[PDB]
């Protein structure tokens, strides 16, 4: 049920950048994780979904086009792949996981949370 | 007036299966809600999964799930238990227990108990 | 596995009633299902002490009495003796057709 | 409306080599997968390749394994068979399959295409 | 890699008549299979998905059944606009296995 | 004490089909009266025992499962039925008594572009003894080749979503399903009508 | 998208009192909201699942109810251990929305 990212850094405005999420505990294949956006100083805010086999990936509105999020469920992991990063998007990205069989997890709810990478940009 | 009885204690290398039998006794064996419980020295105890032999249904603890198949034979009137794949962390002491009253729903006490089957592991 | 918390050891004086806590959650005694209390000897099978949360069966002396109480529960043990010097369980069951069992407790007189 | 044009085929000497061509759009290509059928003139149907959704994996026939390569430009919309070494059997049509579902419990191919044919002869 | 059979091989039957015809298969599927129809000069085109459902597009005239070792395709009324063969397939493990082919032919 | 039959059926969120919750029902009074007169519950289909004469028996203990599945699959949920349901998530006994309620709940579980998380077993090695739940997501070897910890041809993953909308039919929408159980033995009774 | 507004935005209490927090949505929610506890330089997580249901690791004095638009967080006895913001995210659309969260202080 641990769960970890990496990848995270100072990066100037307009380049790519790969973040991982390394799940390891729970079967990474039947849930669908998300990715959440917390600024400095405000709220949560939402970026980005999956979906169980990887069939659609939805985006909130500020950030959709520009990102471009993958699977690997052989590895048990997760990739997030934006493009052109603004520097209004500078925050801590989190990763997330729902699922409703009630043994597992709350539905409908981001239940298991990693550590947080800090993505920057910078000049 | 009904007891139950276990094989004799065994010796495993790493990397082996084990076949643990519970003959029971007393009177039929088709009302029987035998459940096993692992119980390593010095520590607290452990369910292990569920089985009615009316039924043959198997209902494993979410621990020992894909490495123990517990199956149970109605003419011999003994319910098995086969461990596979043993490691150094399974040295234990392995008890069959009959569930009280019930037996299509095995929601119940554990009475009797058998007797202890030291299965260790060791060169 | 095991959801049901219970204290490691519990003690007191000769001659007195203890007692000893199981917190459960909403999943394994809130959901509807009894609690038993078994007794184990050291060297042996363990024993069946309570069924159906306050009952006795033929065997044990009237000093052994529980009971639920919404998602708790509790074990009171009245007069100590040399008799006492073993571990107790909690058992229970989840909603999720799985099996539970209770930490450990220590009765140790003084 | 899925359409489904391919092209290529033609003749070959025994132990040649073809590109055979399944290009058409029609829809969203890039999430699909699509695989190859094939028949021989006057006989039944023959499965002989596939492909993933994304051009990793492939899975090819029982008697056509080591002679083939698969391969898919998935942003140019088009899909490759590579012929190899064939021999005197592989004379046949080869038509294109388009996948039912999404990505996964993979099975029940949608839609046939028109169709190609190759021929070996001395 | 599961050897379809399929019965019959060929048939002659004219304007309201009732076909059915059965693909039965050695490895146990359970309702994965589609039926075909193969006009010659052309493709083939998907008629029946999943053993049960229907494509749209076609006649209710046709139904499908079964679900395991056996099924039926069945033809409740028969037309001049069916004067072609017929293909099961199973998709179950992935060498797709078809069947033989079936000609029916008007009289 | 009264039935708390409230904190079941009313339920906020239930179990997907593959991993079902049973909870026990225990010392209280059986009075379906506060049930029975909810007659949009479009089905009350009782095995082993008949309806409205549930209020004068005598059992020992109610259990109570619970699930959603679409509406082609309610009638799978029966002794002695098939399916990628009663042979994959969840199977009744063929002898058992106890009825099978199954009413509508496109208002309440279902939302636009799928509510993806009410899963169900597509692949097994083999169909399910009854009363067995199975939550093990390993991967399922179709052809014969063992695969080992990868999925991709002839070895698939065996869960896949509901894909609820609530622009489908009437067969497609949700419906939420309790199916009861009770039972008898020789012991005080503490499950009874009024 | 469904904006979704949670009230207050900044409150304030002490030990031991009963502090209610709403969170009004635009259209409606199938009781599909969820509620969150984030401390400060930290991983938020659940409280509240699914608006009346209590994630198994929290002290049963935190209580949420609603149905329909309106919803409601009720905090029977509060803590030294409480005292951070509480976060309401819904689960209806195909972008899922987070409120704007609610402060907690001392007196
Ligand atoms: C569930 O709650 C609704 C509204 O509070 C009520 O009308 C209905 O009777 C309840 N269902 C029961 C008690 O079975």
């Amino acid at each position: 049920v641990q769960l970890v990212e990496s990848g995270g850094g100072v990066v100037q405005p307009g380049r790519s950048l790969r973040l991982s999420c390394a799940a390891s505990g729970f079967t990474f294949r039947t849930y669908a994780m998300h990715w959440v956006r917390q600024a400095p100083g405000k709220g949560l805010e939402w970026v980005a979904v999956m979906w169980n086999d990887g069939s659609n990936k939805y985006y909130a509105d500020s950030v959709k086009g520009r990102f471009t999020i993958s699977r690997d469920n052989s590895k048990n992991t997760l990739y997030l792949e934006m493009n052109s990063l603004r520097a209004e998007d500078t925050a801590v990205y989190y990763c997330a996981r729902e699922g409703v069989a009630a043994a597992g997890s709350s539905s409908d709810a981001f239940d298991i949370w990693g550590q947080g990478t800090m993505v920057t940009v910078s000049s | 007036q009904v007891q139950l009885v276990q094989s004799g204690a065994e010796v495993k290398k790493p990397g082996s299966s084990v076949k643990v039998s519970c003959k029971a006794s007393g009177g039929t064996f088709s009302s029987f809600a035998i459940s096993w419980v692992r119980q390593a020295p010095g520590q607290g105890l452990e369910w292990m999964g569920g089985i009615i032999p009316i039924y043959g249904t198997a209902n494993y603890a979410q621990k020992f799930q894909g490495r123990v198949t517990i199956t149970a034979d109605e003419s011999t009137s003994t319910a098995y238990m086969d461990l596979s794949s043993l490691r150094s962390e399974d040295t234990a002491v392995y008890y069959c227990a009959r569930d009280g009253s019930s037996t299509y729903y095995p929601h119940n006490w554990f009475d009797p108990w058998g007797q202890g089957t030291l299965v260790t592991v060791s060169s | 596995q095991s959801v049901l918390t219970q204290p490691p050891s519990v003690s007191g004086a000769p001659g007195q009633r203890v007692t000893i806590s199981c917190t459960g959650s909403s999943s394994n005694i809130g959901s509807g299902y009894d609690v038993h209390w078994y007794q184990q000897l050291p060297g042996t099978a363990p024993k069946l002490l309570i069924y159906g949360n306050s009952n006795r069966p033929s065997g044990v002396p009237d000093r052994f009495s529980g009971s639920k109480s919404g998602t708790s529960a509790s074990l009171a043990i009245t007069g100590l003796q040399a008799e006492d010097e073993a571990d107790y369980y909690c058992q229970s069951y989840d909603s999720s057709l799985s099996g539970v069992f209770g930490t450990g407790t220590k009765v140790t007189v003084l | 409306e899925v359409q489904l044009v391919e092209s290529g085929g033609g003749l070959v000497q025994p132990g040649g080599s073809l590109r055979l061509s399944c290009s058409a759009s029609g829809f969203t290509f890039s999430s699909y997968a699509m695989h190859w059928v094939r028949q021989a003139p006057g006989k039944g149907l023959e499965y002989v390749s596939s492909i993933s959704s994304n051009g990793g994996s492939t899975y090819y026939a029982d008697s056509v394994k080591g002679r083939f390569t698969i391969s898919r430009d998935n942003s140019k919309n088009t899909l490759y068979l590579q012929m190899s070494s064939l021999r005197v059997e592989d004379a046949a049509v080869y038509y294109c399959v388009k996948h039912y579902q999404q990505q996964l419990l993979w099975g029940g191919p949608d839609v046939w295409g028109q169709g190609t044919t190759v021929t070996v002869s001395s | 890699d599961i050897q379809m059979t399929q019965s019959p091989v060929s048939l002659s039957a004219s304007v309201g008549d009732r076909v059915t015809i059965t693909c039965r298969a050695s490895q146990s599927i359970s309702t994965w299979l589609a039926w075909y129809q193969q006009k010659p000069g052309k493709a083939p085109k998907l008629l029946i998905y999943e053993t049960s459902s229907l494509e749209s597009g076609v006649p209710s005239r046709f139904s499908g059944s079964g679900s395991g070792t056996e099924f039926t395709l069945t033809i409740s009324s028969l037309q001049p606009d069916d004067f072609a063969t017929y293909y099961c397939q199973q998709f179950n493990s992935y060498p797709w296995t078809f069947g033989q082919g079936t000609k029916v032919e008007i009289k | 004490n009264l039935c708390p039959f409230d904190e079941v059926f009313n339920a906020t969120r239930f179990a997907s089909v593959y991993a079902w919750n049973r909870k026990r029902i225990s010392n209280c009074v059986a009075d379906y009266s506060v049930l029975y007169n909810l007659a949009p519950f479009f089905t009350f289909k009782c095995y082993g025992v008949s309806p409205t004469k549930l209020n004068d028996l005598c059992f020992t203990n109610v259990y109570a499962d619970s699930f959603v599945i679409r509406g082609d699959e309610v009638r799978q949920i029966a002794p002695g039925q098939t399916g990628n349901i009663a042979d994959y998530n969840y199977k009744l006994p063929d002898d058992f008594t106890g009825c099978v309620i199954a009413w509508n709940s496109n208002k309440l579980d279902s939302k636009v572009s799928g509510n993806y998380n009410y899963l169900y077993r597509l692949f097994r090695k083999s169909n399910l003894k009854p009363f067995e739940r199975d939550i093990s997501t390993e991967i399922y070897q179709a052809g014969n080749k063992p695969c080992n910890g990868v999925a991709g041809f002839n070895c698939y993953f065996p869960l896949r979503s509901y894909s609820f909308r609530p622009t489908y039919g009437v067969g497609h929408q949700p419906y939420r399903v309790v199916v009861l159980s009770f039972e008898l033995l020789h012991a005080p009774a503490t499950v009874c009508g009024p």
